């Protein structure tokens, strides 16, 4: 740097430095979330409700004060493997499943499967949202079976910590049952996951928020060896 | 579906009738041309400590 | 991209007179800025120099505690602060722009002065070998340059200028280190030197050509500028 | 439909016997004679720092000193590889960028990625920033790569199985290369820019004309998808990088498959392909963590380049003086 | 390239057996999957183990069919059995990459699938 | 003797290990790891310094240079010891900000706070030691007594009064500091765990703390009950204490980055 405009360069690239701190200090205080669902599922309702081929959205919302971002895919094929190695590295994953319908059901759970065994997405917690409540209510109790789908309706009963008709119960409780069956199978203890029962709500945020928070906190107790 | 049937076997006819040589030769061809340039590679044959700028 | 000044006049030894330079049409707070003086019968002269963080500033050996710079980027405005006015002190100011990056081209845009009228060592010297020659519209013309240390530098470059201010105008840029044209200027003319004597060709002539051609050096950081060639 | 896929299966068969009878000699008989390259030890020269999150891709210019690269954060940033210094910072509009490229004049750059939008930046204006020129819609995919052929042309190619050859004067469409069954993840231009080749995950490569718009040859012999390919410095041969963690050598005249380059020391698949100026020396990049040098020529491991996560990208200088990697641990290095 | 053949009307009541021919890939090293397609969207039925130590299947066919396939061969079928009223054409599939528990095999020609046949259980 | 020598190579070596490795590898540049390599900084420069004059000391139980130059001993020693004291209780901090509190660890320890957190535990104990310790502060009204106890080599002499602000401020700030952030987060774990399985936490813990404790407690308990007693205990006892707190240090950088498989991975 012996020269006047080699010195100059140098002082360019240094505010250019400064720049990128300041980008870098506002990078490090957000937090990213996936959003992932099917047609049937009101994953396009939930986010209004939190609220030009263009090939992802996005939202942001904010809850004591800490920003988070939501992306939404939008235009894309049906294939999947190729673009979903973008996110290895976001909070968790949101994914909304529409339990009223009693035949696209194990598509869901296969979907599931899919997300949960991914090579790159492992240390990614999922949240699950068990959208459309009202509607199963309302096509319990006029009585469509789910005998004939899943054989093994038909030995099954509420566990004993279930906090809730009782056929209502029942039926919410073994869809989540088979979700957790699936989530548990494997893991070896480096990602959770957190059901919930939504409804067509004002409390979603909240909960996301909390969830959030136990994970990160699980994530940093692992990391010091203190659990 | 027979539109991409019929696509699939005009292309198919298309890539069937082309001019086609021996390997042997492509291979002679290929070793000819990596021998020949082979004097102006920097990272083939290091260069000395003078004529390159990344140095240090 | 438009440059203005404002200020001047007539004004009494030994007072204050402060002089602002108001930008508006490019990204100000990208640029250095200079400031540039010349005598009313005499040639150009550098006097001052702040860069685009503000972190460095420079000052000619002339004028060192008399003379202040000073810049807003939240309005887009260049001060120069002049205090005890001398009976030298007596000419025209420019505002230049300047940016430097691997590839950059200083020095590229001049604004259009204001005039000022008062009442009553080690650096590098550039010496131009003539100051007037006649030609006819359509000739071959070349003007040459001299320097008294050697403008190459260790990394490869020849930092050296010409810019040929039109009689009656500011000046613009034609060459930026001895070999770059510059954008607007038609590709008729050249540049070519080894270190210590420098040319300048024109190949063909029109009646733009005319006026005074300078020679100016960006080695070090004082800046030193050619007498002038007139062209008839 | 049965007859046409009866007249399919005839003419495909008709296709592999012409070049098993072509197929004479490999190349391993061949070049087994040839004194070997030997060892090659590279050290790094540079470390370029200042991108927060990792990085997919960058691209060398023609001047052989700057570069440009781009990040998951939302950045472009264009360096000085003699002084590491910076020259520009660009924000860009998505962050789920997947590629980048530098116009032959160095006019231009061009960035796209996770919004089916291709985007270009002139940084050459009369104000002293850089601003988006033209924004190039129509695509329904993801955009996974793109190569300028001069200051007007530009190659994309999408994530919905098409290629296509762009006018940014106007914006639109002149051509579209369709027949790919999977998604297209790379392209290569070649020298004398009248063909190019392409990868996708459908395990096969075609060769394009660009003037008349049509598949001229089909390559297959992989076994899962394609992730990067290079292309041959004489012209008439390429190289490819699948998920089996193997790579292949094909030729243009003969059509066929040439020596193989693999080692049961690697599992995972490779993100990138470059030759050296002469095509003596063919290194490729892993998800080990890791950078392998093979002999472009007899399928020998020559040399290894040992970064803290996945490797994404690579490039060769064009006077071969440098090679840069890219990295998801956000560093770039120059080896020399 | 890779080419997958499937070789397979019979009255209720009825057992079948489906098979699968390929070869041009490492057989040895990829999980298999058979898919069919009713007269509505393609349903998963019952992927295997690269040794075959996981089976699965779903619970409309769970208890009635049985998948098997033997490395020698580079080939895969499963045992239809007890038959009902079934009627779609049968595929076969193949995982993207050799490996890799995960797998994602769509209506858009997934490449590594073969033509498939159609199986009648009607009178 | 040897039994002191090979204390002080295990120091060195251990401290220039970590010095080392956290300033070369680029991977290990996160705000936490500066606190960490600070802490092996001044644990290396005591290790350099204090131990071979101590050595000398108390083996021949005789001073054998200038007195002009015990004056400076005794103020590095307290600066160092009080340095890497403050030095743990922040990083106690940094933990607690980490676990208890998720949503806001990244945007509080950034690392200009990193940076005012090494700032201020450099620059306290120094004007404090030393303000101490070349003007008589600790030294009033003990003259005569200090004398006839002097006229025999150097030690932590204190007062009634000075010796007990002294350790209320180093051995109870700090102390009071780590302790209980160490119980809430011990808490907060077994909790988790408990949650998750419907314990190496406390294993943790208990050593870092008990190491801490063992190492410290008794030299300030047996200083702040001097004066009261009437300078009843031994002088050969305080070397005990003075090579306890000195085995502190030593046994620090390892417990405190070499039982992490994250650093041993980054080697
Ligand atoms: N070995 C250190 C001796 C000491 C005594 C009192 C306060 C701080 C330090």
């Amino acid at each position: 740097t012996l020269s006047a405009e080699d010195k100059a360069a140098v002082e360019r690239s240094k505010m250019i430095e400064k720049q990128l701190q300041k980008d870098k200090q506002v990078y490090r205080a957000t937090h990213r979330l996936l959003l992932l669902g099917a047609d049937n599922s009101g994953k396009s309702t939930i986010v209004k409700q939190m609220r030009k081929t263009s090939g992802i959205f996005e939202t942001k919302f904010q809850v004591d004060k800490v920003n988070f971002h939501m992306f939404d895919v939008g235009a894309q094929r049906d294939e999947r493997r190729k673009w979903i190695q973008c996110f290895n590295d976001v909070t968790a994953i949101i994914f909304v499943v529409d339990s009223s319908d009693y035949n696209r059901l194990q598509e869901a759970l296969n979907d599931f499967k899919s997300i949960w065994n991914n090579r790159w997405l492992r240390t990614i917690s999922v949240i699950l949202f068990l959208n459309k409540q009202d509607l199963l209510a309302e096509k319990v109790l006029a009585g469509s079976k789910i005998e004939d789908y899943f054989p093994e309706f038909a030995r099954y009963t509420t566990p004993e910590d279930a906090t809730p008709d009782p056929r209502v119960t029942r039926a919410k409780y073994f869809i989540r049952d088979e979700f957790l069956r699936i989530s548990t199978a494997s893991g070896d203890g480096r990602h959770y996951c957190y059901p919930h029962f939504t409804c067509s709500d004002t409390e979603n945020a909240r909960r996301i928020f909390n969830d959030c928070r136990d994970i990160i906190q699980r994530m940093h107790l692992r990391q010091y060896e203190l659990l | 579906s027979i539109a991409q049937a019929r696509k699939l076997v005009e292309q198919l006819k298309m890539e069937a009738n082309i001019d086609r040589i021996k390997v042997s030769k492509a291979a002679a061809d290929l070793m000819a041309y990596c021998e020949a340039h082979a004097k102006e590679d920097p990272l083939l044959t290091p260069v000395p400590a003078s004529e390159n700028p990344f140095r240090e | 991209v438009q440059l203005v000044e404002s200020g001047g006049g007539l004004v009494q030894p030994g007072g204050s007179r402060k002089l602002s330079c108001s930008a508006s049409g490019f990204a100000f707070s990208s640029f250095g800025m200079h400031w540039v003086r010349q005598a009313p019968e005499k040639g150009l002269e550098w006097v001052a120099y702040i860069s685009s963080g503000s972190g460095t500033i420079y000052y000619a050996d002339t004028v060192k505690g008399r003379f202040t710079i000073s810049r807003d980027d939240p309005k887009n405005t260049l001060f120069l602060q002049m205090t005890s006015l001398r009976s030298e002190d007596t000419a025209m100011y420019y505002c230049v722009r300047s940016i430097y990056y691997y590839g950059s081209s200083p020095f590229d845009f001049w604004g259009q002065g204001t005039t000022l009228t008062v009442s009553a060592s080690a650096d590098i010297v550039m010496t131009q070998a003539t100051s007037s020659v006649p030609v006819t519209p359509g000739e071959s013309v070349s003007i040459s340059c001299r320097s008294s240390k050697s403008l190459l530098h260790s990394n490869g470059n020849t930092y050296l200028y010409w810019f040929l201010q039109r009689p009656g105008q500011s000046p613009q840029l034609l060459i930026y280190r001895m070999s770059n044209l510059a954008s607007g200027v038609p590709d008729r003319f050249s540049g070519s030197g080894s270190g210590t004597a420098f040319t300048l060709t024109i190949s063909r002539l029109e009646a733009e050509d005319v006026g005074v051609y300078y020679c100016m050096q960006h080695l070090e950081y004082p800046l030193t500028f050619g007498a002038g060639t007139k062209l008839e | 439909l049965d007859q046409l896929r009866q007249e399919a299966e005839q003419l495909k068969n008709q296709i592999r016997d012409a070049r098993k009878a072509c197929a004479d000699a490999t190349l391993s008989q061949i070049t087994n004679n040839i004194d070997p390259v030997g060892r090659i030890q590279m050290r790094t020269r540079r470390t370029l720092r200042g991108h927060l999150a990792k990085i997919y891709a960058m691209h060398w210019g023609t001047d052989s000193r700057l570069l440009v690269s781009a990040s998951q954060d939302g950045k472009l940033i264009i360096w000085d590889s003699y002084t590491t210094n910076k020259v520009h910072a660009i924000p860009l509009r998505s962050s789920w960028v997947m590629t980048c490229a530098y116009a032959p004049s160095g006019n231009y750059v061009a960035c796209g990625g996770l919004d089916n939008i291709c985007s270009i930046y002139n940084l050459k204006t009369r104000e002293g920033n850089v601003r988006v020129s033209r924004e190039l819609a129509g695509h329904t995919g993801y955009l996974s790569c793109c190569r300028f052929l001069d200051d007007n042309q530009i190659v994309t190619s999408s994530g919905d199985t098409t290629c296509a050859l762009w006018d940014i004067e106007t914006g639109q469409q002149t051509t579209t290369f369709t027949g790919h069954t999977g998604d297209v993840m790379s392209l290569s231009l070649a020298p004398d820019t009248r063909l190019f080749v392409s990868g996708a995950c459908d395990a096969s490569a075609k060769l394009w004309d660009v003037r008349e718009g049509m598949c001229r040859q089909t390559f297959t012999g992989h076994e899962s998808d394609i992730n990067a390919i290079c292309f041959f410095p004489n012209g008439n041969a390429f190289a490819t990088g699948s998920d089996d963690a193997t790579c292949r050598l094909f030729d243009l005249r003969a059509d066929q498959e040439l020596m193989t380059y693999s080692h049961d020391n690697i599992i995972c698949g490779i993100t990138s392909v470059s030759f050296s100026k002469s095509g003596r020396l063919l290194l490729a990049g892993y998800d080990d963590f890791n950078c392998n040098v093979w002999d472009a020529l007899k399928a020998d491991r020559a040399g290894v380049l040992a970064h803290d996560n996945r490797v994404s990208c690579l490039g060769v200088t064009d006077d071969g003086m440098a090679v840069a990697t890219g990295s998801w641990d956000s560093f770039l290095k120059i080896w020399n | 390239q890779v080419q997958l053949q499937e070789s397979g009307l019979v009255q209720p009541g009825g057992s079948l057996r489906l098979s699968c021919a390929a070869s041009g890939f490492t057989f040895s090293n990829y999980k298999m999957n058979w898919v069919r397609q009713a007269p509505k969207g393609l349903e998963w039925v019952s992927d295997i183990s690269q040794s075959g130590a996981s089976i699965s299947y779903t619970g409309s066919v769970k208890g009635r069919f049985t998948i098997s396939r033997d490395n020698a061969k580079n080939t895969l079928y499963l045992q239809m059995n007890s038959l009902k009223p079934d009627t779609a054409v049968y595929y076969c599939a193949r995982c993207p990459a050799p490996f890799t528990r995960d797998c994602f095999d769509t209506s858009t020609t997934y490449a590594y699938r073969g033509q498939g046949t159609q199986v009648t259980v009607s009178s | 003797y040897s039994l002191m020598s090979l204390i002080i190579l295990a120091t060195l070596v251990g401290n220039l290990i970590v010095i080392i490795s956290i300033s070369h590898f680029k991977q290990l540049h996160t705000p936490t790891n500066w606190l960490l390599h600070s802490m092996a900084i001044v644990d290396f420069l005591l290790g350099c310094l204090i131990m071979p004059c101590s050595m000398v000391r108390t083996v021949e139980r005789c001073w054998y240079f200038g007195e002009i130059l015990c004056k400076v001993h005794t103020s590095t020693d307290i600066m160092l010891s009080s340095a890497s004291i403050f030095h743990l209780a922040f990083i106690s901090i940094d933990r607690y900000c980490a676990v208890c509190d998720p949503l806001r660890y990244k945007a509080k320890i950034n690392i200009s706070t990193i940076l005012v957190m090494i700032l201020v535990s450099w620059s306290l104990p120094a004007v404090y030691a030393f303000g101490m310790i070349f003007l008589e502060l600790n030294l009033k009204g003990v003259e005569e007594l200090y004398r006839s106890q002097v006229s025999d080599g150097c030690s932590p002499f204190f007062s009634k009064v000075s010796g007990v602000l002294a350790f209320m401020t180093s051995f109870y700030i700090p102390g009071s500091v780590m302790l209980f952030v160490y119980y809430r987060i011990y808490f907060i774990a077994k909790g988790q765990a408990r949650s998750i399985n419907r314990t190496k936490a406390a294993k943790t813990l208990g050593i870092m703390v008990g190491v801490f404790l063992v190492c410290w407690c008794p030299f300030f308990l047996c200083t702040v009950l001097d004066p009261f007693l009437g300078y009843v205990i031994p002088p050969s006892l305080n070397d005990a204490l003075y090579w306890f707190g000195y085995l502190n240090s030593a046994l620090n950088p390892m417990v405190y980055a070499f039982f992490y498989p994250w650093f041993r991975r980054a080697l």
